[PDB]
């Protein structure tokens, strides 16, 4: 429910040009309901999200590129 | 996770969760006879647009908040 | 005329067949990693070192 409610608010912000303030809505874990996190003071550095997406994608891409594993037995 | 710690210092748990989820959902497509190159190409495009979207619509300039921004950023961590 | 050399020894034929089978096995093993739609292989050595 929380994700659906959270997604509903964000969907409205993108399709309605006059409801752009809903981009800041996140999660209020204490009460379990969406909340404007920009006003609530829940901030993160932009580099944390940006570098996370770049690094996670490359790591996922690296594993996704494999389709065959040869595991040589140890010499001992 | 170690690389994220060295170059950022935060978001270490998130990046491992996202990467595993990205791989899990990508493998579902591969099982549906979608070629991995198509999935890889799609993931690369989405990562580029996600970064572009963040830098254009989801950033807040800290000069508009003053010292309270630093405390809130520290408190959130 | 009629018949030719008997060729009593059979080992040369077996050796040739085994060589061909091994070469074909190697080629079929690495066939999947060819072309723009080819995927990579992960090889883990006896020491544990991993290469993709
Ligand atoms: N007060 C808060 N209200 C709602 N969500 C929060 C709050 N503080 C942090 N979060 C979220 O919880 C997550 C916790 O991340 P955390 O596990 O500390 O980072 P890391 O991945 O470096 O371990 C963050 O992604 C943040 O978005
Ligand atoms: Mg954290």
């Amino acid at each position: 429910d929380l994700v659906a409610k959270l997604r509903a608010f964000h969907n409205e912000a993108q399709v309605n040009p006059e409801r752009k303030n809903l981009k800041w809505i996140g999660l209020d874990l204490s009460n379990g309901k969406p909340r404007d996190n920009k006003q609530a003071g829940v901030f993160e550095p932009t580099i944390v999200k940006v570098k996370s997406l770049k690094f996670a994608t490359e790591a996922a891409i690296t594993i996704l590129r494999i389709d065959d594993l040869i595991k040589l037995h140890p010499e001992s | 996770a170690d690389l994220q710690d060295k170059e950022v210092g935060d978001g270490t748990t998130s990046v491992v969760i996202i990467a595993a989820e990205l791989l899990k959902n990508a493998d579902e497509l591969v099982k549906q006879k979608i070629h991995p190159t198509s999935v890889i190409s799609g993931y690369r495009l989405a990562c580029k647009e996600a970064v572009r979207y963040i830098n254009e619509n989801l950033i807040v300039n800290t000069d508009e908040l003053g010292r309270d921004c630093l405390i809130n950023a520290a408190k959130t961590s | 005329r009629g018949k030719g050399a008997y060729q009593d020894r059979d080992k040369p034929a077996q050796i040739r067949f085994s060589n061909i089978s091994a070469a074909k096995a190697v080629a079929d093993a690495i066939r999947t990693s060819l072309g723009p739609k080819g995927m990579d292989k992960m090889i883990q050595d006896g020491k544990g070192d991993v290469t993709i």
